[PDB]
DNA sequence: CCGGAAGGGGTAATACT
DNA sequence: AGTATTACCCCTTCCGG
């Protein structure tokens, strides 16, 4: 028998374990801004073709897909996963457009695997835009059977509109959301500005984006909080809900809260509120309610007492209860595979230098299908210049074979292209055919130019880069949510 | 006093107040977050209650969903069931469209019928037309939720009878007996 | 509003949940052999490619398939009934090829959906045998989106092979497995004897076929059960597990039981025996021990004080616990969509038609391909002669639509054809491809000619049933496992 | 009073008895299926069982695995316990090939050191080496690690308990730095 | 208690405020 | 305590014989 010692085979399981969770589990990809899970989950909808032109698809489907193929985990923790991406308050540009009861922001679950269905959106098509044309790189996946992407493409920073919370081991994350046109912005500073230092880049988008933009709304006051995560990756964000006072005709006065903080627990704060006034925290509150509904909206009304005030009892809300609390944003992201605490310049710089890797590749990918189907079509219309020979010696060859070699000898045909001329069809022997065949083969060698041009100038690509990005912000862009004020 | 699992209205008076009873928390949910939660009161069960006339009384009173519903409805059964408490003036018995919720809806509604009969002879008793999981609370409002829009079945007796004779047949444990009538009146 | 009665809602909701559990959840077809449920597990694997030639898939994702697509219900009944389909004790012949754990006889539950991975077996493709080819019928599924078979072609005899017990409402089913080569002879003099009264079926099927014949194996003592299920469905088959006497180096004896009954639950026998001593009841019965294991099968041994005959002992084993049970047989099934008692010459000629019909379905179809096939060859090859006409006149063509009239024009050809001679390659201009075109048209006329000789005589259809049938069952026979032994 | 999902094996005496302990009843089904019974007992969990080294000892003796685990060893934790109650005199734990198989190996070892250390000096515990094991079958599940005449397993041993102790409580304990360095070193 | 069906809860690690 | 990834599982009903 073989003796382990207690402390190396502890230290080692724990650290393999560790690492995994680290790199693969809930830290956030800085080029794509999703976990695995998330990566896998999408991949698997947009291969299965749940897509916005088709419809809905059953999510038990898709979860057995991810597990069966791509992820292979629990069930609940891949369809949990999935209502999150699908959640509008959990995520300030979803990545699923799902259908059923994907949840409340209370304490109701989502319905279960059976019962809601999901297909990806349209920010999910620019998510996964071009990845079949070896834009990103592809692995195998667990047991080798079919091929998966290592990152999506990307085309939008996901990473800083969406934000990312995650518990590692050792660490955890959590980057805010953002505002779409305020990363436009700055990604746009930085490919015009792709020579600008550190700290020229640090102000600049600095400048650019406001602060955190989440998707419930609300307000921020004070900026050192947000000055503090822009530049270190460390800092506190303090948010609060919005209150409003409402004048009765007894001249009862009532506290009406239309929006709480992020990732605040609805459900969980009115009965914090009802217990700090049963044991007696919050003196001046009478009564509570929750007129919250479908078509109102988030609304909680607090009747307060005759001897009180508005001011007195909202700042005792804000001091006592979760109606003000603080967003402890720690930028951590996952690079090369390691984890690093990243400023907003940094995050910026990363997701171009993306954009620019992928336009490449897509790019190199493109050049190669134009070189083959232009040498494909150039034997094709030299074999079409003798058409009568040719056909003459299809005719007279015993063979498939020997007609190959005869075209070869011919024609100074190489294989390929003889053996396109063979599955050359009979109706591509009209004169429409044979000119539009000339007229494509011009067409792809003026295409094959421009994209060798494209290729020899790092200008041009930043030019599509910023092309594309302003495409995707015009046509899924929204106004700010969150309103940053000060103390 | 009342069941966990309850989400209750905000109403006081049971003249205005009605209670949607639904076979399962997903639906429950779902019919909750699209719900007037001023008047409207949601009860989530554990699917297929159990069947009252084929089985004791001590087996039956002590099953939990059965006992959720007496508690949420607040009246007693049998003989001391008095119409006095009937929180909700509306019970709405709400299952999903295909063959097991018809069958969840017979077995509530023997239910009942055996346990609450001036319940169902008051009129108070009402059937929803719509798996349930699948609405989101938007269409869930429009569709029956919404008061103003909303159409209902009220359930009635003609005669008492003939409805005991029928309970008996289809629900006790004469399987010959229902062999006949399934034969006959498929 | 609108008034409800109390009788006729609970007449109507029942009358429509029972008919529904008869006709499609639990009852078996009399052609098929199986529940709906099975049905579409068996199409979802075969359609999704989970085939034996390829290897296995994970259960998880064929039971996706089944709920989205076909089977509308909870994903924990998908899967138990996979599961048994996938057991040897409970299925005389497995329709599904499983890995993992699928369960034990006893108490043992199988493994959760996302660890066992299962296929088909060669006998599921004989199953699911030409299914394609327009065998079956076909219907919309319950969203109206894909198609699904309402009955599997079932190339050899599932509902008397494997049996199908059930309960529904009103009504429970139950019918034993039985042996594929008695079957087999029951079904050739069926075929053989086609114009045979009802009485002489009834007759040679009872001589053909002994009795039950259980995965378990065992004994079946007596005759009168099994003749009065044969003879009118309801019977009771009384079987007894084996039990051996075996002696001690001290003297001692042991009853070994290695064989049980059929449907008699494992873990449960044992511990029924224990009460059974603990109490006082089987007197004589010393210890219990459960020598069981994957590598020498099911084995109970179970020890015996001095002063006791084994004989006594084993009656006493008989009498009061699971050693000897009865099959309440119960041959009802549906049949047209309607639950009736069968006696098995109803079951042998049920089979028989189903056989016939879907062999005349499977020829017609045959014939009708041929047929257009034919037809493309031969205006192929009316085309050919005029190879040299033909090609100048698609020169001479400005466009492809000229071309095709003047096609018309010059050879009388419909518009199928001139479209398949105007897609033909250049490699069918060689003599060889030529030549081969005009032998495969004219097998194809011989294909033509002898599928209508097997549409004009029945007793060709008859002759093709009885030759796949024995090629079947000698692909897949098997020794009887149950004997049938006199009181 | 044993465990109610133990399953025990034939053997009275406890020198050649063998308590295999799995994190399912997936698993556990597929152990017991392909056993020897005379000899091994199986002993199923739920997963991940509690963080002794991160919870108060009312907590960890509170919960429902771990009384299990007790239970089925029999023996006494801390200052009470007695290596002559010991139930099976080979504790095998077997879990899956992947990192939350050696998340939960960890656990287990992590209470066992700080609840049975001498089971652990005493050269008692066994570690055994199989996407999971509901996906293995009773034949070849037997053939590797149930097996007793070919099969291999890790004896866990102690060199220093200083140092075991010392790494046991920065790798489990609440001081997160320690362990984001020791990481970050040593991955 | 056998075959399909209905429905669902509950512990645990993991950091950080 | 809760936030999001993970490990993992049990337990009532109906329906005939
Ligand atoms: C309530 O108390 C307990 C106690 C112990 C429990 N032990 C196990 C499971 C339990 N519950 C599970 C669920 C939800 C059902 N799941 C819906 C679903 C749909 C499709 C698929 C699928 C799952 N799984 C795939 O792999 C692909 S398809 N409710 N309870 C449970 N619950």
């Amino acid at each position: 028998i073989e003796p382990v010692d207690i402390e190396q085979e502890m230290q080692r399981s724990y650290i393999d374990y560790a690492m995994s969770v680290i790199v693969g589990r809930a830290l956030p990809e800085v080029r794509d801004g999703l976990k695995p899970v998330h990566r896998r989950v999408l991949y698997a909808m947009f291969d299965s073709g749940f897509r916005p032109d088709r419809s809905h698809a059953k999510s038990a489907r898709s979860v057995a897909e991810t597990m069966g193929n791509y992820h292979p985990h629990g069930d609940a923790s891949i369809y949990d996963s999935l209502v999150r991406m699908a959640q509008p308050w959990s995520l300030r540009y979803p990545l699923v457009d799902g259908q059923g009861n994907f949840g409340s922001p209370g304490n109701d679950p989502p319905a279960a695997m059976r019962y809601t269905e999901a297909r990806l959106t349209p920010l999910a098509m620019e998510m996964l835009r071009e990845i079949d044309e070896e834009t990103v790189d592809f692995i195998p996946n667990y047991d080798g059977r079919v091929q998966e992407p290592t990152v999506l493409p990307s085309r939008f920073p996901n990473l800083l509109a969406n934000g990312s919370g995650g518990i590692a081991v050792g660490m955890a994350t959590n980057i805010p959301p953002h505002n779409l046109r305020e990363l436009a912005d700055a990604v746009f500073w930085a490919l015009e500005n792709h020579d600008a230092d550190e700290e020229e880049t640090l102000a600049a988008v600095m400048g650019r984006v406001k602060g955190p933009d989440f998707p419930t709304a609300g307000l921020i006051v004070g900026s050192q909080g947000t000055a503090d995560a822009y530049k270190t990756g460390r800092g506190s964000i303090r948010m609060r809900g919005v209150v409003e006072v409402e004048e009765d005709s007894r001249g009862r006065t009532s506290l009406v809260i239309t929006e709480l903080p992020y990732q605040v627990n609805h459900d969980n704060f009115i009965t914090s509120i009802a217990e700090q006034v049963r044991d007696g925290k919050l003196a001046g509150i009478s009564n509570i309610e929750d007129q919250s509904s479908d078509r109102v909206g988030l609304r909680i009304v607090i009747e307060i007492k005759r001897d009180a005030v508005a001011k007195v009892v909202i700042n005792n809300l804000y001091k006592h209860t979760q109606l003000q609390t603080s967003f402890g944003a720690n930028m951590l992201a996952i690079v090369d595979g390691v984890p690093r605490t990243l400023r907003l310049d940094q995050l910026i710089r990363y997701y171009v230098d993306h954009q620019l890797d992928v336009i490449v590749r897509r790019t190199t990918y493109r050049l190669r299908k134009a070189n083959e189907r232009a040498h494909i079509l150039r034997g094709l219309v030299k074999a079409l210049d003798a058409l009568d020979e040719v056909i003459a010696l299809i005719r007279a060859s015993e063979t498939v074979d020997i007609a190959r070699a005869g075209l070869i000898e011919l024609l100074d045909i190489d294989e390929i292209q003889a053996q396109a001329i063979l599955d050359m069809q009979l109706r591509r022997l009209a004169a429409l055919e044979r000119q539009r065949i000339i007229d494509d083969l011009a067409k792809i060698e003026a295409e094959i130019a421009d994209l060798e041009d494209i290729l020899a100038k790092p200008e041009r690509q930043r030019g599509i880069v910023r092309d594309e990005l302003a495409e995707i912000v015009d046509r899924h862009g929204d106004d700010r949510r969150t309103r940053i004020i000060a103390i | 006093g009342l069941p966990g699992k309850l989400a209750d209205c905000r109403s006081t008076d049971p003249r205005k107040s009605e209670l949607y009873v639904v076979e399962g928390d997903s639906a429950g949910g779902s019919a909750k977050s699209g719900r007037d939660s001023m008047f409207q009161a949601i009860l989530p069960l554990r699917g297929k209650i159990i069947n009252v006339e084929k089985a004791r009384i001590d087996r039956v009173l002590k099953n939990t969903e059965v006992q959720a519903i007496i508690t949420a409805l607040g009246t007693g059964i049998h003989d001391e069931f008095d119409i006095g408490k009937l929180r909700y003036h509306k019970i709405v018995l709400m299952a999903d469209a295909d063959v097991d919720g018809q069958h969840i809806s017979t077995l509530l509604l023997t239910l009942l019928f055996r346990f609450m009969r001036p319940l169902i002879e008051n009129g108070h008793v009402f059937l929803a037309q719509p798996g349930l999981g699948e609405m989101d609370a938007k269409e869930l409002w429009e569709t029956t939720m919404d008061p103003s829009v909303r159409v209902l079945r009220q359930v009635t007796l003609d005669d008492a009878a003939a409805a005991d004779e029928l309970f008996s047949i289809l629900m006790g444990e004469d399987v010959d007996a229902r062999r006949s009538f399934i034969t006959r009146n498929a």
